[PDB]
């Protein structure tokens, strides 16, 4: 609907995080 | 205006972190115990995640200052991009230690988040999140039906407050059939 905004960029994936750990 | 926005951005940051922990959107290993509003919380130590959340809320701030925000929603999405839980903060800024007062009231919301796993079913593996803002470098886009529509929501009230500078209600909508 017309007045709901979201970030265009996504947060880092959990997978992406797990890759660094 | 600015006071309410500052308080709210700071609260929303802690609340988003805590939601991500209690709903297992990220591994428990990246979160550290901390204390906020005099209550125990869990905060991510991962710099990219933290910067994401910060950037998101920095964008929300000027809207709060001008009282243009109806809701801020933390949406948890399954591997298929289906909303499975929504934490909805509906916000209203109404027309001697007001900050200490308001923080003690915000503490109540934190406390209710920290135990909301008692009333929600597990989420499926592999979920992610987004934040939706309902209005009255870090680019925002209009949400699509995909990001919002949730089949068969169950509404679970978490907390409501009223104060001289802020009224706010937090509830969760949980998809009745997450699938697994």
């Amino acid at each position: 609907t017309a007045n709901i905004l979201k970030p265009l960029m996504s947060p880092p994936s959990r997978e992406e995080i797990m890759a660094t750990l | 205006g600015q006071v309410v926005a500052d308080v709210l951005c700071e609260f929303l940051e802690v609340a988003v972190h805590l939601i991500l922990y209690v709903r297992e959107v990220y591994p428990v290993g990246i979160f550290q115990k901390r204390k906020k509003y005099n209550v125990p919380v869990q905060m991510s130590c991962h710099p990219e995640l933290n910067q994401y959340i910060q950037d998101t809320l920095h964008c929300v701030k000027p809207l709060l200052e001008k009282n243009d925000v109806e809701k801020v929603v933390v949406v948890i999405l399954d591997k298929e991009h289906r909303p499975v839980e929504k934490f909805v903060f509906e916000i209203t800024q109404p027309p001697d230690s007001l900050l200490s007062h308001v923080e003690q009231l915000l503490a109540a919301f934190i406390l209710k988040i920290s135990v909301c796993d008692a009333v929600l079913d597990h989420n499926p593996p592999g979920c992610t999140f987004t934040v939706l803002v309902h209005t009255r470098d870090f680019p925002w886009i209009l949400a699509d039906e995909q990001d919002v529509h949730m089949h068969d929501p169950r509404l679970i009230p978490l907390k409501t407050m009223t104060s001289d500078i802020l009224k706010m209600q937090l509830y969760v909508e949980e998809r009745a059939h997450k699938g697994s």
